[PDB]
């Protein structure tokens, strides 16, 4: 056994860059690296339970009413975590927000459902939850750290570029903060993975 | 009346895919032939223009809190019953498109599945249930995001078809520049930012 | 040894134009924009300093800018009494650091990718460059312009494979980067006119407001009628000021064949319907909403746009028909940014953007249909 | 629990409700039963199967077999079937294997169309005759170096109905054979001990299908000649596993049995006066030497004809006195050969070098009217491919040249 | 009747006389191998063969009894062999009077002839090359037909020879042979002329129609485009009217007729009228005499669409009716009368998207529909080489 | 197979429901007291008062807050129990609210309760600010929020968005300390009595007396508090009691 299934989907089948699932909620908290790390850790976390549990009813699963079962699976279990979370950890729960509702939409949820855990053995299939939650926060990290930096000069809300409008030098981009320089920002690390991955370039 | 400026914000001002944002995964995929991506477009405004106003009668007869008894809101049963009534009509739009197969169903692959669990037909539910909307209101609402989107996601079609006298670096050529056309695209419907209602 | 008649059959006589003549043309059709563009910026920035400061203190604020100073050191005078000789030398010293960044950092951006992909540069950057600076304020800041240059350039076209190749218009895509990045630069009230301390509202931002009646020019009290905006004597962008010098340039390159009379026919007519439209149903609360169509010609960067900017040929639509479709787009898309969009005051550069958006829908519509008339013979 | 009971009723109608759409739909617009496909539009031929699975599955288990080579990958694109009605728009992988003209005919690669509704086909007689037959192995004697023959005798007497060129599908299942099995002369016994191919031990996996060209020409009765050529790792990446069927048959001796399931193949002459040209290579003497059997006695003919087949060594060379007394017997055939590396003791007097290059500078350089003959190949790709290129540039056209290459 | 207004008539100097002369004896003649559309040839003879009029020197691989027959009787000096082999030209010294005679009919039959039994004439004389498909501009199959042959009565190329007074030197028999064509044609045969007034063909099958306008109105393929759109399924004839000529002098006189009225017209072109020369002539011996000194370039056809008259290709095209000679040094809209969006279509062109091309009406284009393109492309495209490689690719891949 | 579908489903359907419904209801009770406690916090927290522990948030709320009633028709304080008063569930019925007319909903809100509670700070034995709740439709969820106003009834001492639902990053930003901090020191009002808080897109001029940069890529959000401080601060909402507070 080795780590491949783990850290391939990082770079190698990023569900994002080479994929094109997960890209809705990359343009929405990009625009910090903290709401990026929350989204990562959820996709991670509810993509590999869902994966694991649609493994255990892979075999039984109709495919006239399989997105329903499956989505049943990624709701049921996004609606539980938000109802623990608010009795308990009140305080994160707060951060939680929509991101119950940005992480049952994602597509990675229910694209790797479907590619992987109706196809495979449970165990692998939550490793491939943690695997692609992890290229999804490679990407929305990478866009994240360029986004807050250039757009706000903080990183994880620590001031790295002194600010004008607080007596410094650095003037914020406006267009790092708008949903465009998402669109821009994915589009060049997708130009840089597959100029040093040439395996994926499109024919 | 109202409705024609109801469907003027779900078409351009409230576009759900160059303003909002929402649907880009199917919207950044099968964007490349401007008839596949008609057909999905097509097909989008059949599913939005259903799925909601059937929501908004489930969410305002059930779902609505002291709806269907007085003390007791379902309204923790918001997403888990939305996501299942889209998945369903997802799950027969798969069937119907086994007509319309050859430019759709083959093209569509692991995305037809994915219409529903797509950020746009699930968000107009979420306005459909944020906002108010009567049932006429939400057919004018569904059908207007789908027709925004179908603007978009054609558009795009076009531009890309536009693209065979372009020279795109590899690595770009796909997704990459498909991204960077979307942010342009977007950067142009942001003419409608201060438009108000 | 004996290539084949493929090789032997090309037509033996070729027309003058080509790529190098086009934009020369266009480079040289903004030369009476650009040239009063720079005695309006000078002459715009002297009446206001000389409304704010005098005595000492004047020579204070002539001696604390180099834009100022420098023009006393070449011959002129920073008094009101200056000529056009002094006008257009302190206007030259904004425009030409901001056209000598915009063509030096771009053109590096273009060089760059044709030496690294093996291609040939290209002259279409000469328009490019030229008309990226004729859309910004005059008091743009350098490090502003190469930024603005840089992804018009580089996100617009390179990436698309340069030019001839992309469907966006680059130096819109430039000015649009600037505009909604740093927008207090190329926004509001102390961006417009280069006196220094000095705060005026250009006349479409005034008529949003107020109206004909709020068109006053600050710096000198008077007013600014509608001869007023087509001379180009108000505060803008350095370029688009002027109907007038844009229509003279813009009827040669029309004349000539490089710009689309088409384009710029449905832009008026897009502009004139709505504005006109505005008209009739009226608005006692929405000052725009009374602006006449010839009005909406004088001001802003309309003028500039449909002319130079419209007629981009690669980013507007490939069919006639389409033509007339694209240009209406964007003079309806205009005049409804500019009259229902409060946060803006001027909306062609996002019209166009807008419209470019859309030009190739426009053509794949109008091919199908001479597509479904081919696969019915035409009725023959 | 109020409203926890509750919810889960109001939960379970509404799933309720939404399936029982999906359900009605399904029956509304799913297929039942079993699908029918029409073979050739005979009642005979049509295959009642149900649904699911690729076409090639199911016309393998009727009475008609499909020629494949690459199998369920969509490769090779041997497989193509003609579907007038039903299967569907081409799919994008089948274009790559398929020209646009012959999509409006309506060829289609059979593994790579899932059978999902009734389908027509119209497969010719060659498709549908195949039939499988056992023989028994005569002589397995090493011809070359790393060449067999392998002689066949038919089971049910008479001989296997087949064109000149054609070739024969040989099965074989799952075995583990040895390369020290293998029994090989002292001649060719030299590169063998050299470089101790014998240590190679093939073990197949799972059965395997193969393709093997024809060595006898119709006249020939009682034995099914056969030339196979031994599989070992690539020159270039050693760290590979060794032949699989090539082996297998290598290892088999007299008194042995293996399937021919039937003839196949689209190679073949064209029944003109055109002068006829041959390139062989390798293990393609087996479709050449029934070409020139064919044309001298099978139909006797006096056009001209020549041979060039490209060996290494004077070891290489094998059928040397079949070609001799064709050649001597009838002066309208004249065979050649030259040695890419004669070996020291060989002391080859004649050509030597690459038929890519001994041809054109021997025949085809001075040739009035190169254009004006039918050339047929047989070969390893480089010999093919740069004769080819040869034979191209000097305004051959394609249609004027017949390809089988073995590999 | 059919009135054309986007196109352009170049004003080159230099326009011929318009009155026939006799040009410069000629004494070498070649069939241009490369001038046929998808041509493989057959060769029939070797340099030092001696050829009748109408002996066959190659045939066409891909187009099975299509037969090439020498223009004159004479030797065979030289077959110009190019890259690949390519049959550059088949050179012939004229001399003696040998010729290949046929079967003869009186005026009053040929509209009633059999339609097997003129085409076989058409093809043993060689005159058969004198077809072409619009949707390829080949030479037509032996056994293929035609609803609609199209005769150019009309020449709107910058320099060309006036129609109407070749035409009317040999007036019956270009009526014999539009007589020929009404029952060659499965259906009509336009004769696609100008306002002048031409002999007429007392068939009904033969219709006049009439054509004004810049350069465009006299091409073939315009007139196609208005009478008989032409797709993969319609495929029309094209013939110009000197061939017409020439097929009623076959059918008449049992002999083929090679005799053809050029003008030699130019800057550098002294006297410039129209002058008696044969198919094939060696355009280096036409030109003789007749140029202004200096590098000057010989064009086959016209200077719109034609070939360089240098070495192997320095002859007389098949489909060429004019020699010009040239000293050596929203555009496409306005030029394009047909109903496409040539915008799109060039650039599907450029890009090698030849489906895309089909379907904007790429088939109905032959290299000469896109000369005035070429003409007036900023860019300096040569649209006439990308048409025919993609109408290549749809020949391949169909 | 008919038989395995409806099975699968409803059995899939109810372990889902009963997990969803039990975790729902059940922890409810716990999430309702969780976020009673944190408007408590708030209003401390925006008051300028640090706390910490439920229970030290409930014994400093008590000391220095002294909640009331106000009558929005009239901006005069009524008498009732305010320290248990629950404005939202009166805005729901028409006998302790009004249904606001298209022009009158500039918040977007569609009813308005007739008399809704105000917090009041009091250092010492005199009110040294007052917090009101406002709140007002957003793009994605509805956000409340606290504005401590000073004394004067003027001057804005602290700003906080106690129940937002907005998309965190681009819409969740009014929980943002640095943009809830950029509100201390405006005006509310300009000289007319007037709204003159204005939320600016693109960033408000720096030292703007009514300049509040509205969010980055929450033009909707931003629009929403827009929207709640356009109405609540009207004629129907706290005008009438403010113009009382300024006068004492
Ligand atoms: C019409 C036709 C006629 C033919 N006629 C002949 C003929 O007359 N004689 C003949 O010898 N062949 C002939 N062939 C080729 C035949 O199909 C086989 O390729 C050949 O017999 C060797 O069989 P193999 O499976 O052992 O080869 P393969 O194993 O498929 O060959 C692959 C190569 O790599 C090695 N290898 C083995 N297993 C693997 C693996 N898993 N991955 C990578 N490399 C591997 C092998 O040693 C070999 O060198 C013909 C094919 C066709 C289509
Ligand atoms: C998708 C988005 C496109 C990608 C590109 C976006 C990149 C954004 C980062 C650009 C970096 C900005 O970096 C910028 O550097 C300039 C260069 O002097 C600094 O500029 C500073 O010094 C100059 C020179 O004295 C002064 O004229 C200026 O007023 C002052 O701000 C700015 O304070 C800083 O903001
Ligand atoms: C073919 C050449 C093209 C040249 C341009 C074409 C002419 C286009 C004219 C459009 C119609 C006339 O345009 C006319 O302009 C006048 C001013 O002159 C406007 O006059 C006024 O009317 C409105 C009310 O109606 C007032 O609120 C406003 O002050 C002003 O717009 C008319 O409302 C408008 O109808
Ligand atoms: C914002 C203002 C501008 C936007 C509004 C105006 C643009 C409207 C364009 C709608 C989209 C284009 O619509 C386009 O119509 C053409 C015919 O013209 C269709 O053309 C095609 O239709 C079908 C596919 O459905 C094909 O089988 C057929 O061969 C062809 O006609 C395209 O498939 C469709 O995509
Ligand atoms: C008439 C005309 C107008 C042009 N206008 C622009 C323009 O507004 N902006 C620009 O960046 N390039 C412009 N160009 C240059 C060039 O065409 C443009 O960058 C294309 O988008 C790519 O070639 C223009 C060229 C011509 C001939
Ligand atoms: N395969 C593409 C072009 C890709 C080019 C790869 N170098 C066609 O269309
Ligand atoms: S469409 Fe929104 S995440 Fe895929
Ligand atoms: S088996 Fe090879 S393509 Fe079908
Ligand atoms: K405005």
């Amino acid at each position: 056994e080795l780590k491949k299934s783990v850290l391939a989907p990082v770079l190698d089948n990023n569900p994002i860059a080479l994929q094109v699932l997960g890209v809705c909620s990359a343009l929405a908290v990009t625009t910090k690296l903290e709401t990026a790390f929350v989204m990562t850790l959820a996709v991670m976390f509810v993509t590999a339970l869902s994966n694991f549990f649609v493994s255990l009813i892979r075999n039984h699963i109709p495919n006239s009413v399989r997105i329903i079962v499956q989505m049943a699976i990624i709701a049921s279990l996004v609606i539980v975590v938000d109802q623990i979370l608010k009795a308990y950890l009140y305080d994160i729960s707060k951060q939680l927000s929509v991101f119950v509702g940005l992480i049952i939409t994602n597509c990675i949820v229910m694209g790797r459902a479907e590619a992987f855990a109706m196809k495979s053995e449970p165990i692998p299939s939550f490793i491939d939850g943690i695997g692609n939650g992890l290229g999804y926060g490679f990407v929305l990290m990478t866009v994240g750290f360029f986004r807050e930096l250039l757009g706000s000069g903080k990183l994880f809300g620590l001031e790295v570029l002194p600010l004008i409008s607080n007596g410094g030098w650095y003037q914020p981009n406006g267009l790092m903060l708008l949903a465009p320089s998402a669109f821009f920002l994915i589009g060049f690390m997708i130009w840089a993975i597959r100029t040093f991955k040439p395996e994926q370039v499109e024919a | 009346e109202h409705y024609i400026s109801l469907l003027v914000k779900s078409i351009f001002i409230e576009n759900m895919a160059l303003s909002f944002f929402l649907g880009m995964c199917t919207f950044l995929a099968v964007s490349k032939k401007v008839k596949t991506s008609f057909g999905l477009g097509i097909a989008v405004i059949v599913v939005l223009t259903i799925s909601v106003p059937v929501n908004n009668l489930v969410y305002n007869l059930v779902l609505k809190p002291d709806a269907l008894v007085e003390g007791v809101d379902l309204s923790f049963l918001n997403f888990i019953t939305f996501i299942g009534v889209i998945a369903a009509l997802v799950q027969i739009l798969e069937m119907i498109l086994d007509r319309f197969f050859p430019p759709l169903y083959n093209a569509l692959g692991i995305f037809l599945p994915l219409i529903t669990v797509n950020c746009a037909i699930f968000g107009g539910v979420s306005f459909m249930v944020q906002r108010d909307y009567s049932f006429a209101e939400s057919v004018v609402y569904g059908f207007g995001s789908g027709v925004g989107w179908m603007l978009a996601i054609v558009a795009l079609a076009g531009i890309r078809e536009k693209m065979k006298y372009s020279d795109v670096p590899p690595g770009l050529r796909g997704l990459g520049i498909t991204f960077i056309t979307a942010g342009l695209m977007a950067l142009g419907f942001m003419s409608f930012s201060g438009v108000q209602l | 040894y004996t290539p084949g008649l493929v090789t032997k059959r090309s037509s033996h006589v070729r027309d003058s134009v080509d790529l190098k003549r086009i934009m020369i043309m266009v480079w040289l059709a903004v030369f009476p924009a650009m040239f009063w563009g720079m005695y309006n910026a000078g002459g715009q920035a002297i009446a206001a300093l000389n409304h704010l400061y005098s005595g000492d203190q004047l020579a204070a604020i002539v001696a604390g800018n180099w834009h100022y100073w420098l023009t006393e050191m070449l011959g002129g005078t920073m008094s009101s009494d200056a000529g056009w000789g002094s006008k257009m030398l302190l206007g030259a010293t904004y425009f030409l650091p901001i056209y000598a960044t915009v063509f030096i950092v771009g053109g590096f951006w273009e060089v760059l990718f044709c030496m690294v992909r093996k291609h040939e540069v290209n002259e279409g950057f000469f328009v490019t460059s030229i008309l990226f600076a004729l859309i910004v304020p005059p008091t743009l800041p350098l490090w502003q312009a190469a930024l603005g240059i840089t992804f018009g350039v580089v996100v617009a076209k390179e990436v698309f494979g340069g030019t001839g190749r992309n469907f966006l218009n680059p130096a819109l895509a430039g000015r649009a980067f600037l505009f909604f990045a740093y927008p207090a630069q190329i926004s509001g009230d102390l961006v417009w006119t280069a006196a220094d301390g000095y705060s005026g509202a250009t006349a479409l931002s005034q008529w949003a407001q107020g109206g004909a009646g709020a068109l006053i020019n600050n710096a000198t009290g008077q007013t600014i009628t509608w001869m007023d905006a087509f001379i180009g004597n108000i505060p803008g962008s350095i370029g688009e000021v002027s109907t007038l010098a844009l229509m003279i340039g813009a009827a040669f390159i029309v004349y000539m064949g490089i710009a689309s009379w088409r384009i710029i026919g449905g832009v008026m007519i897009g502009m004139i319907l709505l504005s006109t439209l505005f008209n009739v149903i009226g608005s006692d609360t929405n000052a725009m909403f009374n602006m006449p169509w010839h009005w909406h010609l004088v001001l802003g960067g309309f003028a500039f746009g449909m002319f130079f900017m419209a007629t981009d040929p690669v980013s507007a639509s490939f069919t006639n028909s389409g033509k007339w479709a694209y240009g209406i787009l964007i003079g309806v898309m205009c005049v409804l940014i500019r009259v229902v969009n409060p946060a803006y005051p001027e909306g062609m550069m996002l019209a166009i953007l807008f419209a470019n958006l859309f030009a190739p829908l426009f053509d794949h519509v109008v091919v199908e249909r001479n597509i479904k008339r081919r696969l019915a013979r035409y009725g023959k | 629990m109020s409203t926890i009971i509750f919810g889960v009723v109001m939960f379970t109608l509404i799933i309720l409700a939404l399936v029982l759409v999906i359900l009605f739909a399904k029956s509304k617009l799913v297929p039942t039963g079993d699908i029918t496909i029409s073979i050739n539009g005979d009642p005979e031929k049509a295959i009642v199967t149900q649904p699911g699975g690729k076409l090639l599955t199911a016309l393998a288990g009727a009475g008609v077999f499909v020629s494949s080579a690459c199998g369920g990958g969509g490769s090779c694109g041997q497989c193509r079937v003609k579907i007038k009605s039903g299967g569907g728009d081409i799919l994008p992988t089948e274009l790559d294997h398929i020209s646009k003209g012959e999509a409006r005919e309506g060829e289609r690669l059979a593994c790579q169309v899932a059978v999902k509704a009734d389908m027509d086909l119209e497969l010719p007689e060659e498709i549908f005759g195949v039939k499988k037959w056992e023989c028994t192995v005569i002589s397995n004697d090493n011809k070359a170096t790393f060449i067999k023959e392998l002689k066949l005798a038919i089971p049910d007497g008479e001989s296997v109905p087949f064109r000149a060129g054609g070739y024969i599908q040989i099965e074989a299942p799952a075995h583990h054979v040895k390369y020290a099995d293998f029994d090989v002369p002292e001649k060719y016994r030299g590169d063998w001990d050299k470089f101790n191919l014998f240590r190679y031990e093939s073990k197949v996996d799972e059965p395997i299908i193969r393709a093997y060209s024809m060595a006898n020409y119709p006249e020939e009765f009682g034995i099914i000649m056969l030339n196979v050529r031994i599989a070992t790792p690539p020159p270039n990446n050693p760290n590979v596993p060794p032949g699989q069927m090539s082996s297998y048959i290598w290892s088999l001796k007299a008194g042995d049995k293996c399937t021919i399931s039937g003839p196949f193949g689209e190679f073949f002459a064209k029944d003109t006066d055109a002068e006829m040209v041959f390139i062989g290579g390798g293990a393609g003497m087996a479709p050449m030497r029934s070409h020139i059997f064919d044309q001298l006695k099978r139909l006797k003919s006096k056009r001209k004809m020549s041979y060039w087949y490209g060996a290494r060594s004077k070891r290489e060379m094998f059928y040397v006195e079949d070609f001799d007394g064709l050649a001597a017997e009838n002066d309208n055939f004249v065979w050649h050969c030259a040695l890419s590396d004669p070996q020291p003791e060989d002391n080859w007097t004649g050509y030597t070098g690459f038929i890519h290059n001994v041809l054109y500078e021997n025949y085809l350089k001075d040739h009035e009217a190169p254009e004006d003959c039918e050339y047929y190949m047989c070969g390893p790709p480089m010999m093919n491919a740069a004769v080819i290129n040869m034979l191209k540039n000097l305004g051959v056209e394609e249609e004027n040249i017949l390809l089988d290459d073995f590999g | 009747m059919i009135t054309i207004k986007k196109g352009l008539d170049l004003p080159i100097a230099g326009t011929p006389s318009q009155v026939i002369s006799d040009g410069k004896a000629i004494k070498k003649v070649a069939l241009l191998g490369e001038e046929y559309v998808g041509m493989r040839p057959t060769m029939h003879v070797r340099v030092g063969d001696e050829v009748k009029k109408a002996q066959i020197l190659f045939e066409d691989k891909k187009n099975p009894g299509v037969k090439f027959t020498s223009p004159v009787s004479g030797k065979v000096v030289e077959i110009n062999r190019g890259a690949k082999r390519v049959l550059q030209s088949v050179v012939i010294e004229v001399a003696g009077d040998d010729q290949v005679t046929f079967d003869k009919f009186e005026a009053n039959q040929l509209a009633s002839l059999n339609r097997d039994a003129i085409k076989t004439q058409l093809v043993e004389s060689g005159l058969w090359t004198a077809f072409r498909t619009r949707p390829f501009s080949k030479v037509p199959a032996i056994d293929s037909t035609s609803e609609a042959i199209f005769v150019t009565a009309m020449d709107t190329n910058p320099l060309a020879a006036e129609p109407t007074v070749v035409i009317n030197e040999q007036s019956e028999a270009f009526v014999a042979g539009l007589d020929v064509l009404s029952a060659l044609t499965t259906g009509k045969v336009y004769v696609c002329k100008k306002g002048t007034s031409l002999p007429r063909s007392q068939q009904p099958n033969v219709e006049e129609h009439v054509f004004d306008g810049p350069h465009p109105a006299g091409l073939a393929g315009t007139h196609m485009h208005f009478l008989y759109p032409v797709s993969a399924d319609h495929v029309a004839w094209s013939i110009n009217y000197q061939d017409v000529i020439a097929v009623g002098q076959l059918f008449l006189t049992g002999e083929l007729y090679t005799q053809r009225v050029v003008s030699l017209a130019g800057p550098v072109v002294n006297k410039p009228r129209l002058v008696r020369t044969v198919m094939g002539a060696s355009l280096e011996q036409l030109v003789d005499s007749e140029i202004m000194p200096g590098e000057v370039r010989i064009i086959s056809g016209s200077v719109l669409s034609g070939t360089k008259a240098t070495g192997p290709h320095a002859y007389l095209g098949r489909y060429h009716l004019q020699v010009s000679v040239l000293r050596e040094g929203g555009n496409y809209e306005k030029v394009m009368p047909l109903d496409m969006e040539p915008t799109l279509l060039l650039r599907d062109l450029c890009a090698g998207d030849s489906d895309s091309a089909v379907r904007l009406g790429a088939l109905e284009l032959d290299e000469e529909d896109l000369a005035l393109c070429t003409f007036v492309c900023p860019g300096k495209y040569e649209y006439g080489q990308l048409l025919r490689e993609c109408l290549d690719k749809i020949e391949k891949e169909g | 197979s008919i038989k395995k579908t409806l099975f699968v489903v409803i059995a899939l359907s109810l372990v889902c429901s009963i997990i969803v419904s039990a975790a729902a209801v059940g922890l409810r009770d716990k999430q309702k007291e969780n976020a009673a406690l944190d408007k408590q916090s708030k209003i401390l927290q925006v008051a300028g008062i640090e706390a910490k522990g439920s229970k030290q948030i409930v014994e400093l709320f008590n000391k220095s807050i002294e909640p009331r009633l106000v009558d929005f028709n009239t901006g005069d304080f009524v008498e009732g129990d305010a320290a248990n008063y629950d404005q939202r569930k009166a805005a729901k019925e028409a006998s302790e609210s009004i249904k606001l007319t298209a022009e009158q909903d500039k918040a977007k809100i569609q009813r308005r309760a007739n008399v809704g509670v105000v917090y009041l700070v009091k250092d010492g034995d005199k009110t040294s600010k007052v917090i009101l709740p406002v709140h007002g439709n957003g793009l994605w969820s509805m956000m409340y929020a606290f504005v401590a106003v000073e004394t004067d009834g003027n001057t804005v001492s602290g700003l906080t968005y106690y129940e937002q639902g907005e998309t965190p990053g681009l819409g969740g930003e009014v929980e943002n300390p640095a943009w809830r901090a950029q509100w201390v020191g405006k005006k509310l009002f300009d000289e007319n009595h007037k709204p003159a808080i204005k939320i600016v897109k693109g960033g408000a001029p720096q030292g703007s007396e009514h300049g509040v940069d509205g969010l980055s890529g929450a033009t909707l959000t931003s629009n929403g508090v827009q929207n709640t401080f356009d109405f609540w601060l009207g004629d129907m909402g706290f005008g009438p009691f403010l113009t009382k507070v300024r006068d004492g």
